[PDB]
RNA sequence: UUUUUUUUUUUUUUU
């Protein structure tokens, strides 16, 4: 419950996967994950409570 | 000239049927060239290759002793197994199969003189003579045939089908032959298409492959579909068990224990499928008997090195992998570079056991001491030839094509002691 | 060919001692390490137990293999799978000067398959991530990591 | 429990756009077998899935009253495999993808 | 009676024990059970013959006249029975899937015809007069593209 | 929104330029090492700390029953690593039921304990100039 | 399979009523629960495991 | 269009030449030679044939051109590896080494005459 | 970046691939005498 | 003479205009649902003039190797001549295209 | 004859019939179309310095190959005249009325 | 009745594009045809 | 023992138990998928 | 089936 003051709840965070991501070769090699995409990468599933 | 060339062309057709799951002749030949060139390129700068060259200039052949193992052989930069070793393994394995003749023919129905014990082959000659005891030319003479074969077949037969005399069998046989001939006058696809006329055979066999059909006016429709279109190989085991029980009722001369025979017999059928067993079902086995290369029996001295090498061939071949090139400890790339080369093929590669033949007793059943040295005449049909043997002519044509492939005539330069050399020469047009 | 680094001879020298010779060293090293560093049992069962001495031993093997990975000169992809490194090494050498006709170029794929050496390493590769990861989420556990290096 | 799970079955399916390409996969899969540690290697069953096809239509040269048509056939191939009692996951998953 | 020993003694057990039930030599000489298959147009059939003087059921436990109300259709699926004389001896079971009204009737004639021959090889020569075993593998021709709305329907 | 965007050809004025300056830099940095060892560094220089306080942690498990071992991620791992330095350590009669800890019979501990063809190759290696 | 799962008479009826007859087969007697409301595989997999436990909480009443 | 006088040898250029094939088949065939034409087309594609070929009930000839080494395989295939019966094999002319090629695609000349003129002829 | 261990490009750690200096089997094989578009830098000329 | 290089289409003002509307609709796609939700809740049917210039129906099929806005399919995305040239250049063989069948 | 039929007649015959290794391979294995090309190494085959590393003797040493092929063609006829023929007997008799 | 000869008829005229196992091919060719020209023009130039 | 060459080593009873489960899931999925298949998703009768 | 049913047929599939 104390893992995030902005979201007081019992279970909110999950675990990250080891699935490769990114483009093999293109003009966007140094992209990785977006600012908003990183949030869902460490959560069990997205919600609409915020 | 015309007849000689015709035989060569016809012989190649028989060999093609023996390789159903293989590429054509124009595809495999190209692949071999790439493999030969790959070995030279990979072994061009090997440490061992360069070491030998330096030793010659320094006038020092062998410093201490032979470095390489006494089991490798490289010819034309390609891997090849020992030629002499293969013959010993094949002959020894096939010799045990003929051992059943003692308890089938030499004790029940003697076929006159089968052969001397083991002259050269003892493989096909036994079947040719043993199967020659059943002959029939004229239906009128069928009465006398029953009086010369019934007594011999009174032992290995069912009790109900053994109380009758010779005369009783003749009555039914006489009427049966007449019905078949009369009915033979969708039945044309298995009468003239499969039979190969010769004009010299005065008589023909009966009840062997295709003689027992057409007994009635009308035959089964679906029966033909299982001989020409495709033979059902899945039911091989089911049919074998349903026929073997007739001879062996578990209470007669045969043993009273037979259960594992059906399981093992199925494997033999699947193995023969790759060779082309399915093709022989559609086409009568007549072309292979006549159109086939032949030659004199082998003759060579079984050395100690070859005698021990043949043992490994019979070890791995018992599980199903009858090729030595696919196993390790044979690749020249790891032999000339000092990689992880070992002789653990008998424990690592041979991990899968074979709990059907034997566990650790192969030489016990297969006597390797037989044949070998004791192996050191012309056939009735092989004698009639124009000097050159049938196999010699076949290879002569093949060699002239592979060697002459292109703007080429790679010539004769040395013919003595078997060793020879080749070179290049220009070719003029016609 | 004024310079000595562009002739036909030097190109072949570096195409054997760095492509095929180096590939064999990595292949034997990977197999040798597995013999001296075995696991409790099957690779799949070791991830479902989360037991000690399995996550630790597996992690050590990953670093040893990475440090023992030669850098190919002709090939710039820098493949990590030992099976792929040997398969592609022969293709580059065969296409340099091995063939003699148009047909031979199209049959290069069949040559590699016929070789028995490559067939042994076909059944030895890394488990795809999408094998056990979906199953872990089903039970709803947030205390397991698929990656061996990160788990340790 | 996660440790109590076991791979009951693994249905492997293929989708090839050429006849020759599909034949190569069958030979490659067979070669990978008969090489595992256990006496008998995993022998999956065969299950063909027909051969779907598609061919659109278009009018045929421009400035014509639709007297002739030209079709473009686009065939396809499929194949399915069945597995049972997959004790070794590494010797099956790697072989199928390879 | 030695001739019968070799013939009767071989049919039992051995190769094919199925052929063991017969009704004398002359008059029936028909097997107890037989099977046959017939294909005609976009449809299939599977007819099985069994001993019994019962009614005729096609599928879903229904009568025969329901599927083929027309008189000519019913006569085509029973022609072989009249010629062979099995009018009220053997049963009939027809199973079909797909086709049309008269399309399914033709498949029955081929399916039942191939069953009688199996049950009695001798009772097959008399059926050639009406051409029962003959089939029609040919199907409808495709609609050619272009201006013709139909196969050969011209336009102004 | 994303379905209609998939149309026409992509842009052509955003391709990578073939610059010789960037080619040399890529080759120079291609042979770089991989001194990451993110996992190994954590484990290293840690076994010595446990050995120093070996006596302090010896009494931890004595006062804790097996039924109380609910947190395996922190307890199961600690017990396994502790046994590596001290293979023999009988604390009390009760022991693991071969489930939470499998010591086995042939384990690995910190305390540690070529052929004719290959040998012949080395003798002649550094014999030619 | 509902047959393998041991439950009371009242509890068994409620299980098939909440899901309805569409997710129940009368031939073999098995119930299939499908959940797909997310694009990602990991996100969807976790969702199924949460709803499954909640169903049993209300069934036993 | 340099001739072979420039430096062809047995090092690398031995398999870098073109030419024309030599074959003239004759004899009866099954049906109307449909089996022979179909078999020759499938094998010809693998070898990257450029020339053409003519097939008929009895007459069978043509002009096939391609690589010097590629055409060598076809000589043995069309002399002994024939499922049908062959009476004899004839020759007209051959030539090895020539810059570029004449044809571009493999095709078989077939009798496309209208059926109405068949009776009159 | 797929997770296929048998892929040829999934394990690419650089943005450069080798180029074949010579090819004997052109990928864009024409079905006739037609040429490949964009393979004629020099403009044509007519007899005029 | 020289068949076109099918990878790069020529200039066309009308072709570029069609793609312009696609970007405008994607950004305004969210606003389209809001306009329908407010009217549905209040229970009144009214027009939405703002959707005329940023509507989904404003965009239509067009030929990529072209610029005509007719005779384009969703499978090939090419005109009559676009498919003929692409198929005759040897590019669809890898994608399972056998012209032998009618 | 109980201990010589269970695993002697239905098992040992398979070993003798397992000749696909020598039958599947081409008739001329050590000689191909490129047999007279530059395939031999000039630094290890021209001066004849080595004795076991290389051996250019596959052009006229067909005596060993001729004998090997002769032993592999006789057993093939026996299998077709003993196994295929035996199977046909059961198939034909399976539809005898 | 020809069964194998008529295979795929159902999914040719009585099936939707979005309700079938057929996958699109234009997406892959979009990035494949363009890259061919890049290697041809810049290929010889880089080596020179 | 009694193991053929090209056959699965698993028992026949296990395959029958698992095969029946696969046929049950396929029937349920097809029935549910057909129900939720209508033009203009989200439209319901006399909803407005 | 004498406590059985209470009935027309399609353009991919029981591999």
């Amino acid at each position: 419950d104390a893992l995030h003051p902005h979201h007081p709840f019992r279970n909110h965070f999950g675990f990250e996967s080891s699935v490769p991501y990114g483009v093999v070769g293109s003009i966007s090699m140094g992209k990785g994950r977006k600012k908003i995409e990183k949030e869902l990468a460490r959560l069990r599933y997205p919600t609409l409570q915020r | 000239l015309q007849e000689l060339e015709s035989f060569v062309g016809s012989a190649l057709r028989t060999y093609r049927l023996l390789r159903p799951h293989a590429l054509p002749f124009y595809k495999e030949d190209s692949l071999l060239s790439m493999q030969s060139k790959l070995n030279e390129a990979t072994l061009k700068h090997s440490p061992l290759v360069h070491d030998l060259v330096e030793l010659k200039k320094r006038n020092l052949s062998v410093p201490s002793d032979l470095l390489p193992p006494d089991f490798n052989a490289l010819q034309f930069s390609l891997p090849v197994v020992s030629a002499r070793g293969f013959l010993l393994a094949l002959s020894a394995a096939a010799n045990s199969v003929a051992e059943d003749l003692e308890f089938l023919c030499r004790r029940l129905s003697v076929p006159n003189l089968p052969h001397p014990t083991h002259p050269f082959r003892l493989k096909l000659l036994l079947d040719a003579l043993f199967e020659s005891f059943k002959l029939r030319k004229d239906p009128h003479y069928a009465h006398d045939w029953a009086q010369r074969n019934w007594p011999r077949l009174q032992a290995a037969m069912p009790e109900p089908l053994s109380e009758l005399s010779a005369d009783s069998v003749g009555l039914w046989l006489k009427a049966h032959l007449e019905r078949v001939i009369e009915n033979q006058r969708d039945g044309r696809g298995r009468l003239l298409a499969q039979k190969f006329p010769l004009k010299s055979d005065e008589e023909d066999l009966y009840s062997l492959a295709d003689d027992f059909i057409f007994d009635h006016e009308i035959v089964d429709e679906q029966f033909c579909d299982e001989r020409l279109s495709q033979f059902p190989i899945d039911k091989a085991g089911e049919l074998f068990r349903r026929v073997a029980d007739f001879f062996g009722l578990t209470k007669g001369p045969q043993p009273a224990v037979n259960d594992a025979v059906v399981a093992q017999f199925q494997n033999l059928v699947y193995t023969l499928d790759e060779i082309g067993l399915s093709n022989w079902m559609k086409m009568d086995t007549r072309e292979i008997e006549e159109f086939l290369p032949e030659g004199d029996p082998p003759s060579f001295a079984a050395s100690q090195q070859d005698l021990d090498a043949a043992r490994l061939l019979l070890k791995a071949a018992a599980r199903g992998k009858a090729n030595l090139l696919d196993f390790e400890a044979l690749d020249p790339y790891k032999l000339l570079h000092g990689f992880d080369f070992k002789t653990v093929q008998e424990e690592l590669a041979t991990l899968p056991p074979n709990p059907f033949l034997t566990d650790a007793d192969i030489d016990e059943l297969f006597d390797i001491t037989t044949a070998a040295v004791s192996m050191n005449a012309s056939l009735r049909n092989f004698k009639a030839k124009f000097g050159r043997t049938p196999l010699e002519a076949l290879l002569d044509s093949e060699e002239k094509f592979l060697t002459s492939a292109g703007p080429v005539d790679w010539l004769k330069d040395e013919d003595e002691n078997g060793e020879a050399f080749v070179s290049w020469r220009w070719k003029r047009p016609a | 060919y004024i310079t000595s680094a562009n002739f036909s001879e030097p190109v072949e020298l570096l195409s054997l001692a760095e492509d095929l010779h180096k590939a064999e060293i990595y292949t034997q090293t990977t197999e040798k390490l597995e013999k001296q560093w075995p696991a409790a049992g099957g690779v799949a069962k070791g991830i479902q137990g989360d037991q000690f001495f399995d996550v630790m031993a597996a992690a050590v093997r990953e670093d040893l293999q990475d440090q023992s990975r030669p850098v190919l000169v002709n090939e710039l992809t820098d493949h990590e799978n030992p099976y792929c490194m040997k398969r592609e090494a022969l293709r580059r050498l065969v296409l340099h000067a091995c063939t003699r006709n148009c047909l031979d170029e199209t049959l290069t794929d069949t040559l590699l398959d016929r070789r028995a050496d490559l067939q042994r390493l076909r059944s030895k590769a890394r488990l795809p991530p999408e094998v056990l990861e979906p199953l872990a989420a089903f039970v709803g556990i947030t205390r397991f990591s698929f990656d061996r290096r990160a788990r340790l | 429990a996660l440790s109590a799970y076991s791979l009951r079955s693994l249905i492997v399916t293929y989708n090839s756009r050429n006849r020759s390409s599909m034949n190569a996969t069958i030979e490659n899969l067979k070669n990978a077998l008969r090489w595992t540690s256990p006496s008998e290697s995993s022998s999956p069953s065969s299950a063909p899935s027909s051969a779907p096809s598609s061919a659109p239509s278009s009018s045929w040269s421009p400035f014509k009253y639709k007297y002739a048509l030209r079709h473009y056939v686009f065939e396809d191939h499929r194949y399915a495999f069945a597995f049972y009692d997959v004790n070794s996951v590494q010797e099956v998953v790697s072989a199928a993808l390879g | 009676s030695s001739d019968s020993a070799l013939i009767s003694g071989a049919i039992v057990r051995a190769f094919n024990p199925e052929r063991m039930k017969v009704f004398m030599h002359n008059g029936c000489e028909w097997l107890w059970q037989a099977e046959g298959t017939g294909t005609r147009k976009r449809a299939a059939a599977h007819v099985i013959i069994r001993r019994g003087t019962g009614q005729v059921r096609v599928n879903n436990d229904e009568d025969l006249y329901v599927r083929w109300p027309f008189y000519y259709n019913r006569m085509d699926v029973l022609q072989p029975f009249f010629l062979t004389g099995t009018a009220g001896i053997y049963d009939l079971f027809i199973h079909v899937r797909g086709g049309g009204s008269s399309g399914q009737a033709g498949a029955v004639r081929l399916a039942v015809g191939r069953a009688l021959v199996s049950a009695c090889p001798a009772c097959a020569r008399l059926l050639e007069e009406d051409m029962v075993l003959y089939e029609d593998t040919r199907q409808r021709m495709p609609k050619m593209p272009g201006r013709m709305k139909a196969r050969k329907m011209r336009t102004w | 929104g994303r379905q209609m965007m998939k149309w026409y050809w992509p842009s052509k004025y955003m391709l990578q330029d073939v610059q010789m300056a960037q080619y040399f830099q890529m080759q120079a940095m291609r042979f770089a090492p991989r001194p990451a060892h993110v996992s190994l560094t954590t484990l290293s220089a840690t076994m010595e700390q446990c050995w120093k306080k070996r006596d302090a942690v010896r009494a931890f498990f004595q006062s804790i029953d097996e039924k109380v071992l609910r947190e395996n991620p922190t307890l199961q791992d600690l017990y396994g690593l502790y046994r590596t330095l001290c293979p023999d350590d009988p604390l009390r009669t009760p022991v693991d039921p071969a489930l939470w800890r499998d010591p086995g019979f042939t384990w690995q501990h910190t305390a540690d304990q070529l052929s004719a063809l290959a040998e012949t190759g080395l003798g002649q290696s550094a014999s030619e100039l | 399979r509902v047959a393998d799962l041991k439950l009371s008479d009242s509890q068994e009826q409620r299980l098939l009523d909440i899901l309805g007859p569409e997710r129940y087969d009368e031939q073999t007697g098995v119930v299939c629960l499908e959940a797909d409301v997310f694009p990602q595989l990991n996100h969807n997999a976790a969702y199924l495991g949460d709803i499954l436990q909640q169903l049993m909480r209300e069934v036993k009443k | 269009t340099a001739p072979r006088v420039v430096r062809d040898r047995d090092e690398t250029n031995f398999h870098e030449m073109l030419g024309k094939f030599r074959f003239d088949l004759q004899g009866s065939f099954k049906e109307n030679g449909d089996m022979l034409r179909d078999s020759l087309l499938q094998v010809g594609r693998d070898l990257f044939l450029v020339g053409w070929v003519k097939c008929r009930s009895r007459f069978a000839t043509g002009h096939i051109q391609g690589d010097v080494h590629a055409l060598s395989y076809m000589r043995r295939y069309l002399e002994k590896h024939v499922d049908e019966s062959v009476s004899s094999v004839r020759f007209y002319e051959e030539n090895f080494g020539m810059p570029l090629l004449e044809y571009e695609r493999l095709s078989a000349v077939n009798d496309f005459r209208a059926p109405g003129k068949k009776q009159q002829h | 970046r797929s997770s296929n261990p048998f892929c040829l490009l999934s394990a690419n750690k650089t943005g450069w691939l080798q180029w074949s200096p010579k090819q004997r089997v052109p990928f864009p094989q024409p079905l006739g005498k037609r040429k490949v578009g964009g393979t004629d830098p020099q403009p044509p000329v007519f007899p005029k | 003479l020289n068949p076109p290089p099918i990878a790069f289409p020529s200039f066309n003002r009308r072709c570029q205009k069609d793609w312009l509307a696609r970007r405008a609709f994607a950004e305004n796609e969210v606003n389209g649902r809001i306009y329908k939700n407010v009217y549905q809740n209040l229970g009144f049917k009214g027009p939405i003039p703002i959707l005329n210039k940023v509507g989904q129906y404003r965009i239509r099929m067009r030929c990529i190797s072209g610029g005509y806005s007719r005779g384009i399919f969703r499978f090939t995305r090419m005109a009559r001549m676009g498919m003929l040239q692409l198929a005759r250049e040897g590019w669809l063989k890898k994608y399972g295209y056998r012209p032998g069948l009618f | 004859p109980a201990e010589r039929l269970h695993s002697l007649f239905a098992r040992a015959d398979v070993l003798a019939h397992l000749l696909h290794s020598r039958l599947a391979l081409p008739l001329l294995y050590p000689l191909n179309s490129g047999g007279a090309l530059t395939n031999p190494l000039n630094s290890a085959a021209s001066p004849d310095s080595p004795a076991a590393l290389n051996s250019i003797a596959t052009s006229r040493w067909k005596r060993e190959e001729v004998m090997s092929a002769l032993a592999t063609v006789t057993p093939l006829v026996l299998a077709a005249t003993s196994v295929s023929r035996f199977l046909k007997t059961a198939h034909a008799l399976s539809y005898f009325a | 009745a020809f069964r194998y000869r008529r295979e795929g008829q159902f999914t040719k005229f009585r099936v939707h594009f979005d309700r079938s196992g057929f996958r699109p091919y234009i997406d892959e060719l979009k990035w494949e045809i363009m890259d061919w020209h890049y290697k041809r023009a810049m290929g010889p130039q880089m080596k020179k | 023992a009694t193991v053929l060459r090209g056959h699965c080593p698993t028992d026949k009873e296990f395959i029958r138990r698992a095969l029946e489960e696969e046929q049950a899931v396929e029937r349920i999925r097809k029935k549910l998928d057909k129900k939720q298949l209508q033009w203009f998703p989200g439209k319901t009768p006399w909803a407005p």
